[PDB]
RNA sequence: GUUCUUUGUAAAGUGCCUUCGAAGAGUCGAGUUGUUUGGGAAUGCAGCUCUAAGUGGGUGGUAAAUUCCAUCUAAAGCUAA
RNA sequence: UUGACCUCAAAUCAGGUAGGAGUACCCGCUGAACUUAAGCAUAUCAAUAAGCGGAGGAAAAGAAACCAACCGGGAUUGCCUUAGUAACGGCGAGUGAAGCGGCAAAAGCUCAAAUUUGAAAUCUGGUACCUUCGGUGCCCGAGUUGUAAUUUGGAGAGGG
């Protein structure tokens, strides 16, 4: 409906009308700070789809992140090991830019819990994502049983532990033979398979 | 370090396995703890037998399809045939699973047969009634055993028509092996230029 | 479609009484959704074509289906996706001026 | 301050770049004199206020108990319908008899599609100046839409000439504004620079 | 356990006939690159580029073309032992 | 001859929350080398130690874009097996999981996308009162760029 016009239009991100807006918008975000409060979502369709509700306590942040690989921070490219570890310029930091931005806003609004995030614009040097936050101290969120699971401490800093949407996507956590290597957690999985399980009555 | 005639071993012990060795000294301690858990769960819950009624259902994987085993929960179709709605059965201790589908009548009729039997064996306590002592039973699965269906009768007379089972078996495999090959030649031989 | 009753052959396995149960509402993930078809048409009329989509339509009009589908395969992921793209471009070009 | 500097630079960039035809159909705003009349008519259809809702509920509740009222203790209301989801569904049901949308919505994706959709159902639409006045229409701060479906008998005259006036400006003009590109403004120093070039070179 | 509470034409459940049936994008997917995996014409993850559809999409452990079938339905979320 | 919008501010404004510690276990990022190969570079050690960020009494995963290919099972997790097997590997040294089967425990679910439009029906705050982990009244404010009821695919809704 009224949001599917927003949804279906957004599929045509390369369309003539949107190319005007993104180019205008990427200029608008560039001039402002790296992290700044967003008065209202730029994509109210996407936010509601993703769980944002026009309620007091929901916080929206815009963040810009540098693009590209993670240059190995060894001094002057000296790695001091076998030649397979000499590679420095071509390391990929196997965790998404969406996660990297999501950490930074999570640190910025340290009192607060990251729900999810979605990108809004990009260029060659930067990526821009707009981040959804939920306020667990506002009584509107402690009440409202649809959302009071936020108020529990067990999900605090959901963003840093890889419990967010892109975190699960990056951790490789999904069902199938295609994910058997990392199903219950790669490190958790590794420990279980490399454990020598001994019973008192030896088999 | 290779000695005389001895078999090749592949014992994988070149990582720091010393750090991850779980020796189950707690086997005895865990079993009493579990028996303690079952007892307190039984006393805590109402006089219900610690488990849900599980369907009679065929195993996959022809290595094991010769057998029957308990399923996770009943299909919606089976529960409807019993005369309940799906939500209500879970309240009574009947496990319902939406992922399974019925493509086998004998399995379908077997379940509804045990559904009616279970219904015969229930007293549902009214929400604001008397609730007399019901001599709580511990295991519904023990009360409703799984029976392996009998496939045939003990004795019969042979009806050998000279079928020469290999000629049945070998040609069935030969017919499948060249199956698509035969229609291919149907494409050329019915081409009629 | 009845099983042959034996462990070998095309339809191997035992003969059992089928029901072919009532279908799930899933398997309709590619549903029609007349209103959604309407929305797709509407957004098609507001928003024009991608530059690359326009290049493919020009390939349709001048150079031909084989090169056009080849370029669609090169741009998009799969040859099936390329076939779908060229087919919808044929529909739109037909609905266009050369009615 | 930078926020002043940024916002000024927001509009100047928005015009110097070429604007696609689909947007900047909002650059044509409904003219002054008809604007007064349109809201002069619409102000007679202000929905229930905070106080007015209370008294009707009291006079209705204090009625159903003894008068056996079957929820017909109140007249059929005639008020402006607001809400983007509310309005968009209304055109799709062809119930919107007149819809006018604010032209200053920050995310244009919320309102860019609506005038084009109104044309396809043949529903009169007006690109109107000012979301703030839309808010004061319906006792809100901002509404971004305003739709009238039902009118009193004696006020049917007002819309018909008004709809002729509005449709004469936006909906009748749809097909030509649909292929009319926007933007293309050079700066004042740039414009004087080009004219200086034209007065020297072009006109010599 | 039973005693003040009585909610309330307030809400819910099942049958038949019909019209529908809304379901998530710089994301799936593809190329290339690095790491990793038992995954080997490439298991996962990430970077850059291209980047969709709705009788579609993923998978069906050998790349691709052709024709089918089975199986579920991502790019949103909670949950005790 | 004015006040509403949008955005951005400041205040020792009313009220809040974050920092740090511990860290055995847990969730991620980063990440070697000794060693093995009787040398050694791919490989092994190891997706480990060291480093960084983040929780709880458990954490994580969790109700299929699953596994299968059989008459098909049906959230996740743990154990016995599968199995030192399929497969990877200067096919050398070595590495090496998953389906089924038995068992423990069992549990199922919810939002966006549906105009309530004969009635923002929704929520925070402040005040007064009372039977105060709150409730009632009143008033500001949030909110139509959408807060309640309804719906979540196993369906379900408009109708009769
Ligand atoms: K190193
Ligand atoms: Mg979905
Ligand atoms: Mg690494
Ligand atoms: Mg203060
Ligand atoms: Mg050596
Ligand atoms: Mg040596
Ligand atoms: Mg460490
Ligand atoms: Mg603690
Ligand atoms: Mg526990
Ligand atoms: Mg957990
Ligand atoms: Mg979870
Ligand atoms: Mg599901
Ligand atoms: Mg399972
Ligand atoms: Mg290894
Ligand atoms: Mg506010
Ligand atoms: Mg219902």
């Amino acid at each position: 409906g009224a949001y599917k016009y927003l949804e279906e239009l957004q599929r045509k991100k390369q369309s003539d009308v949107l190319r005007f807006l993104q180019r205008v918008r990427v200029w608008e975000y560039r001039q402002k700070n790296v992290i700044h409060r967003a008065a209202r979502p730029t994509r109210p369709d996407k936010a509601r789809r993703l769980g944002y509700k026009a309620k007091q306590g929901f916080v929206i942040y815009r963040v810009r992140v540098r693009r590209g690989n993670r240059k190995r921070p060894v001094p002057k490219g000296a790695t001091y090991g076998k030649p397979t570890n000499q590679g420095v310029n071509e390391l990929k930091y196997q965790r998404s830019l969406r996660a990297t931005a999501e950490e930074r806003v999570g640190r910025r609004a340290a009192n607060l819990r990251v729900l999810n995030s979605y990108w809004v614009n990009q260029d060659s040097t930067y990526k821009y994502f707009e981040v959804i936050l939920v306020d667990p101290q506002h009584k509107a969120i402690r009440r409202d049983a649809r959302y009071n699971w936020i108020c529990d401490p067990v999900h605090k800093h959901r963003e840093a532990r890889g419990l967010t949407a892109t975190g699960k996507k990056s951790r490789g956590i999904n069902k199938g033979h295609k994910f058997n290597n990392t199903k219950a957690g790669r490190r958790k999985t590794w420990k279980r398979q490399n454990t020598l399980s001994l019973w008192r009555y030896r088999k | 370090a290779i000695s005389k005639n001895l078999p090749i071993l592949k014992n994988h012990f070149r990582k720091h396995w010393q750090e991850r060795v779980k020796v189950h000294f707690d086997q005895a301690g865990k079993k009493v703890s579990r028996r303690n858990a079952r007892a307190t769960r039984a006393a805590k819950i109402a006089p219900r037998p610690l488990d849900l009624l599980r369907p009679v259902v065929r195993a996959p994987t022809v290595k094991y399809n010769r057998k029957v085993r308990a399923g996770r929960g009943f299909t919606l179709a089976e529960v409807k045939a019993a005369g309940l709605t799906a939500a209500y059965a879970r309240t009574i201790g009947i496990a319902v699973d939406h992922r399974r589908q019925n493509r086998n009548q004998e399995i379908f009729d077997a379940n509804v047969q045990r559904l009616k039997e279970y219904q015969s064996k229930i007293i549902v306590f009214p929400r604001n009634g008397k609730a007399p002592e019901a001599e709580q039973v511990l295991s519904a699965a023990a009360t409703f055993p799984i029976a392996q269906p009998a496939t045939d009768v003990e004795a019969r007379a042979v009806q050998d028509n000279g079928e020469s089972a290999f000629r049945t078996l070998r040609l069935a495999r030969s017919e499948k092996k060249f199956r698509g090959i035969r229609e291919k030649r149907a494409r050329e031989k019915a081409e009629a230029e | 479609t009845v099983k042959t009753g034996i462990a070998i052959g095309l339809n191997k396995g035992k003969k059992v009484t089928s029901m072919t149960p009532a279908p799930k509402i899933s398997y309709k993930k590619g549903a029609a959704s007349n209103r959604t078809k309407f929305v797709r048409s509407l957004v098609r009329e507001i928003a024009g074509l991608s530059p690359y989509e326009r290049r493919l339509i020009d390939l349709i009009r001048n150079s031909g289906e084989k090169r056009a589908r080849k370029v669609a395969k090169k741009r998009l992921g799969s040859f099936t996706r390329a076939k779908a793209k060229v087919e919808e471009m044929n529909n739109i070009i037909a609905a266009s001026r050369r009615h | 301050p930078e926020y002043v500097r940024v916002q000024r630079q927001k509009k100047i960039l928005s015009i110097r770049l070429k604007v696609p035809p689909t947007i900047a159909q909002f650059q044509y705003t409904l003219d002054r004199n008809t604007a007064a009349e349109t809201f002069k008519l619409f102000n007679k259809y202000r929905p229930e206020t905070a106080a007015e809702k209370k008294e009707r509920l009291t006079k209705e509740a204090a009625a159903v108990a003894e008068g056996k009222s079957k929820q017909d203790a109140s007249p059929k209301p005639y008020a402006v319908k607001y809400g983007l989801n509310h309005v968009v569904a209304l055109i799709e049901n062809k119930k919107a008899k007149l819809v006018l949308i604010a032209n200053d919505v920050d995310p244009i994706e919320l309102v860019v599609f609506l005038p084009a959709l109104c044309k396809k159902m043949g529903v009169p639409y007006a690109i109107v100046k000012g979301k703030a006045r839309l808010g004061t229409l319906v006792n809100q701060k901002t509404s971004a839409v305003a739709a009238l479906t039902e009118v009193r008998a004696e006020d049917e005259a007002a819309l018909a000439k008004l709809v002729s006036t509005i449709d004469a400006n936006f909906a009748d003009k749809y097909d030509e504004v649909k292929k009319h590109w926007g933007g293309g403004i050079l700066g004042n120093k740039a414009q004087a620079k080009m004219d200086k070039r034209a007065k020297n070179s072009d006109s010599a």
